[PDB]
């Protein structure tokens, strides 16, 4: 069946996985106690089923403290996922990547790939692993290039997608975000094919702005984010022809296995308020994903190169729409792919329109786009971090926090210069 | 030798050993090993009555220790006003200068003794003189920040 | 990282410590019998830090009470919540140390110490998830001094991986006269250094002066200034006791606020200034209050801001108020005086919102500064501790406990580096 395995980590994973989750509920139409009265397909790569019918989503809740955890197990999914698949610690790793990496992640992390076995051994065929934390928190920093690195020992094959949160000041709740980033970015690299950065700063954005929100906060964002990992991952969960396995990912997406940190754009995000707003066709919302407002990470793919460039349509969409649509991106605008790549746009139309959770702030659309591209100027996020970690590297602040959890200074330096290579690699790409 | 029986007898505030051995031919003036005399470590442990009997028997109020410190040094540094006014009417130089180049105001302005500070400068400090460190009392104030001291420094 | 552990030390130690005890039950609702009293769910979401659950809803104080003279015993008693402290954590010996830290750490402190250990112990294994000790003591006297900071080596010795947060009052001749307590508080911040990882620096001339200047009090108290005490640690415990993201535990709050080990020593500040007995229509606004919290008549330490640099600032609001007002006035005073914060650690300044104000307050504001500015404290005690070393004197009542006269001078050596610790990241540049 090809099925996947979700993994929550830190306070970050856990909340926008438990949004996910009750979106994908939504959108597959499950109840929260797990039936789903219309049939019981594709939709089994992220759900499994039981005898009695019910449907448990192939999701690990891991989190070095029970907080958060213990909202989804006493919550309105509470009878949707395994009770064995929500696994907590009773310490955390305080905004320390060594402590979730060394110290306290060590005593769970053979208790979590114990019980990533047992749904791995409930899988016919795995595609691999969707994991999803912050960046600047210690665990889903610490615990995520941890458990990354483990389960590239136990599932060499199979592929890592990763949904990872970009660091911003107005949400952010430490210091040591950037270092957390960096140390994580670098351990990392190497174990995940495909990662999905979520800047909270676009999205705090967009739900400013375009959703008329004063202060949002992390129910806003979350709510956001799951709109748009939901359209990322409707491939895996639909048919289609875009997409249709996590190898697809990679090979779509992902020229080189370094720069596989694609540019996620969604389009329209319309405030709830105007539910009456007049329709946009296929060549807005197809314009609005090269509008640099609308999307998932700040940076201006104007200032950089294509190499890839995926559009996943939901809705009252035509396909003849797409390419007139797309015939104008490729002539009006001064879009310029690299040299070595097909100036081509894979174009996948899931005909459904997208679902809507109520309570959120988003109102109903007749057609969305979800933009995944390769472009060079993502490479701008990765100098900001690194920016932020020269500044207080340069001073070694904060370092004595990181050395006295069992972690050698010498990985700041060692993930700093993976990271220049990054940027380096960036500037070979596009010129 | 009774002048190390006279150092610890005015050290420890024995009024009737003071005046025993001071009949008894005791140096009044003796010194231990730095140079402290009777008056000193009276001045210094708040005896005012022995430091009056030290006086009134020729102890020599203007006496200096190794380091340079008189009993109104020790006496301001600690915080005996009482003493500091006693010494000074026996003919204490209110600007007598340690090794330090602390005067007996910079000993009061740092210790926070601002009564003892006002009794100085009434009797004569000068405001001008500096430490070692070209410190004056009143750069000593303005670096704290202590206001009330700077005010009193103002008149 | 839930439980505290608190102990109180000295005659101010536990004075002050009494009256935290006495502020923050009434926050959460806690009459002195031990019962809940209040109208609010968000008085228990934390409750398990400070208090525990005895029987019948009686929430006893996880609170240890030291002293060497046994005049205090009868002086907590006496107080309102005097009989909610468990008759067990009262260890007090027979002789007090008159002003002698030699005495509190070597001699009286170290024959009674051994029995507080004995009643931490018995607390800490009564501990589900303990994060840590906070210590309430002066620096003046030998008591809170001199054995706590004997009990903070212990301590640690025993749970080397808690936090240890101490409430350190430092001394003022403008409060107390006694010459020796430059002795004492210099010996005891020579241990500070080594063994707390958070200290709040109380300072009497600090609390002095907001009461003789700012409240225009001619004769201000102890309770005058315990007043200003109690008021700075239930600000500054805010985000401990109630539900919160931001350095909601002590760990947390130490990897925000401690860029550098030894580098531990906070500036605390409280918005609005109130005295005791006269109370009036506060009113203040966002901005009133945020301008008011970075302003050295506020400071709880007698240190200007403006003459150092801010390493790292941690901000409580507390009281129904914007959510936006608070990040635009945030963001503003760190436009305002941009030259006042470090340039090298980005986004330094940590800001958290708590529904619940003290009492009568409807509008408060806490201020939790790491400033380099704070060397002007140090200072200030170096050269009293210099005045009074340099002749000498009373400097037998120490070596007649077997204290080494070398102690002294390694103290001071200490210290000194300390300030030029401070004074060497004031004049970093980013460059
Ligand atoms: N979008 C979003 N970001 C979040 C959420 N929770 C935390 N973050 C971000 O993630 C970072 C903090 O990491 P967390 O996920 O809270 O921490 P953690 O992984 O649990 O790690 P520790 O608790 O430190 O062990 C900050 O940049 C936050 O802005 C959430 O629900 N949504
Ligand atoms: N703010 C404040 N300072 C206090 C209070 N009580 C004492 N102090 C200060 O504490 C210092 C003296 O230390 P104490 O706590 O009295 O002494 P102790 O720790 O009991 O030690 P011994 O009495 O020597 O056994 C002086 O600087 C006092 O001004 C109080 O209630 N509030
Ligand atoms: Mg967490």
């Amino acid at each position: 069946m090809r099925e996947c395995i979700s993994i929550h980590v830190g306070q970050a994973g856990v909340q926008i996985g438990n949004a996910c989750w009750e979106l994908y509920c939504l959108e597959h139409g499950i109840q929260p106690d797990g039936q789903m009265p219309s049939d019981k397909d594709s939709f089994n790569t992220f759900f499994s089923e039981t005898g009695a019918g019910k449907h448990v989503p192939r999701a690990v809740f891991v989190d070095l403290e029970p907080t958060v955890i213990d909202e989804v197990r006493t919550g309105t999914y509470r009878q949707l996922f395994h009770p064995e698949q929500l696994i907590t610690g009773k310490e955390d790793a305080a905004n320390n990547y060594a402590r979730g990496h060394y110290t306290i992640g060590k005593e769970i992390i053979d208790l979590v790939l114990d019980r990533i076995r047992k749904l791995a051994d409930q899988c016919t065929g795995l595609q691999g692993f969707l994991v999803f934390h912050s960046f600047g928190g210690g665990t889903g920093s610490g615990f995520t290039s941890l458990l990354m690195e483990r389960l590239s020992v136990d599932y060499g094959k199979k592929s890592k997608l990763e949904f990872s949160i970009y660091p911003a000041p107005q949400v952010s709740t430490a210091v040591v975000e950037p270092y957390n980033s960096i140390l994580t970015t670098h351990t990392t690299l190497e174990h995940s094919d495909c990662a999905f950065m979520v800047d909270n700063e676009a999205i705090y954005d967009i739900c400013r702005r375009n959703l008329d929100i004063e202060r949002p906060t992390y129910t806003n964002l979350n709510r956001l984010i799951s709109q748009i990992v939901s359209s990322i991952t409707a491939s895996l969960r639909f048919d289609g022809a875009l997409n249709v396995d996590l190898t697809e990912f990679q090979t779509n997406l992902v020229p080189y296995p370094r720069i596989h940190f694609p540019l996620a754009t969604y389009a329209p995000v319309i405030s709830a308020e105007k539910a009456y707003h007049e329709q946009l066709s296929v060549a807005e919302i197809t314009n609005a994903c090269f509008e640099p407002a609308n999307q998932m990470v700040k940076c201006d793919p104007r200032h950089g190169k294509y190499m890839a460039c995926c559009l996943l349509y939901r809705g009252d969409v035509v396909p003849k729409d797409v390419n007139a649509a797309i015939a104008t991106i490729k002539t009006k605008r001064s879009i310029q792919f690299v040299d070595w790549c097909p100036t081509g746009f894979k174009v996948g139309i899931n005909y459904q329109p997208p679902t809507v959770v109520p309570g959120g702030d988003l109102a109903k659309v007749q057609r969305a786009v979800c933009m995944l591209s390769n472009t060079t100027a993502i490479a701008e996020a990765w100098a900001r971090l690194d920016h932020k970690f020269d500044l207080m590297y340069a001073k070694r602040a904060f370092v004595h926090w990181y050395v006295g959890e069992g972690m050698e200074e010498g990985e700041f330096s060692e993930a700093r210069e993976d990271m220049a290579a990054l940027e380096k690699d960036y500037e070979e790409v596009g010129v | 030798d009774l002048g190390k029986k006279l150092l610890e007898a005015a050290r420890a505030g024995q009024d009737d050993e003071v005046r025993i051995l001071m009949a008894n031919g005791a140096d009044v003036n003796a010194t231990d090993a730095s140079g402290l005399t009777p008056l000193h470590l009276a001045a210094t442990y708040g005896h005012l009555e022995i430091v009056e009997v030290l006086l009134k028997h020729g102890a020599d109020v203007n006496a200096i220790d190794i380091m340079g410190s008189t009993p109104l040094h020790l006496a301001a540094l600690i915080g005996h006003l009482e003493i500091v006014e006693v010494l000074l009417k026996h003919g204490a130089d209110v600007n007598a200068v340690d090794t330090w180049g602390d005067t007996p105001l910079h000993l009061a302005a740092i210790m926070g003794h601002l009564e003892i500070v006002e009794v100085l400068l009434k009797h004569g400090a000068d405001v001008n003189a500096q430490d070692k460190f070209g410190k004056t009392a009143f750069d000593i104030s303005i670096d704290n920040g202590n206001e009330d001291l700077a005010e009193i420094l103002q008149k | 990282m839930r439980e505290i552990v608190h102990i109180q030390a000295g005659q101010c130690g536990n004075q002050i410590g009494a009256k935290f005890w006495e502020v923050i039950s009434d926050e959460h609702g806690i009459d002195p019998t031990g019962s809940y009293h209040g109208d609010s769910d968000l008085q228990l979401e934390r409750i398990n830090v400070y208090y525990n659950e005895a029987t019948g809803n009686k929430y006893v104080p996880r609170a240890i009470l030291v002293d060497l003279e046994p005049g205090t015993m009868d002086s907590v008693r006496s107080g309102p919540f005097g009989q909610i402290f468990r008759p067990d954590n009262f260890v007090f010996g027979q002789s007090g140390a008159g002003n002698n830290w030699a005495k509190g750490h070597y001699t009286e402190g170290a024959e009674l110490v051994d029995s507080v250990l004995d009643v931490v112990r018995k607390e800490s294994e009564s501990c589900d998830c303990l994060q840590g000790f906070q210590l309430t003591h002066s620096l003046g006297g030998g008591t809170g001094s001199g054995m706590g900071t004997l009990l903070i080596s212990k301590i640690r010795e025993e749970y080397p991986d808690r936090i240890m947060n101490t409430f350190s009052v430092m001394p003022s001749p403008k409060v107390s006269d006694t010459v020796v307590e430059p002795y004492n508080a210099t010996l005891s911040v020579h241990q500070l250094v080594e063994n707390t990882d958070e200290t709040y620096c109380i300072d009497n001339e600090a609390l002095y002066d907001i009461c003789f200047r700012t409240l225009k009090l001619t004769t201000p108290t102890y309770g005058d200034l315990n007043h200003l005490v109690s008021a700075t640690m239930s600000g500054v415990t805010t985000c401990l006791r109630f539900p919160g993201q931001l350095n909601a535990d002590l760990r947390k709050l130490a990897v925000n606020m401690v860029p550098f080990p030894r580098l531990h020593f906070f500036m605390p500040g409280f918005a609005p200034l109130t005295s005791r007995g006269s109370q009036q229509y506060r009113a203040l606004t966002v901005p009133e209050l945020t301008q008011q919290m970075f302003d050295s008549k506020n400071m709880m330490a007698a240190c200007d801001p403006r003459h150092g640099r801010y390493l790292t600032v941690a901000a409580i609001f507390r009281g129904r108020m914007s959510m936006k007002e608070v990040d635009e006035q945030m963001l503003n005073v760190q436009n305002k005086n941009s030259s006042y914060f470090v340039e090298w650690i980005p986004n330094n300044v940590k800001t958290a919102v708590c529904d619940i104000p003290p009492r009568g307050l409807k509008m408060s504001a806490t201020f939790i500064g790491n400033s380099t500015a704070i060397q002007e404290l140090f200072k200030r005690i170096s050269e009293q501790f210099t005045a009074m070393f340099r002749r000498k004197a009373f400097l037998h009542w120490y070596t007649g406990e077997g204290m080494d006269e070398m102690e002294f001078t390694e103290a001071e050596s200490n210290m000194n580096d300390l300030v030029s610790e401070y004074q060497q990241y004031q004049d970093a540049t980013a460059d």
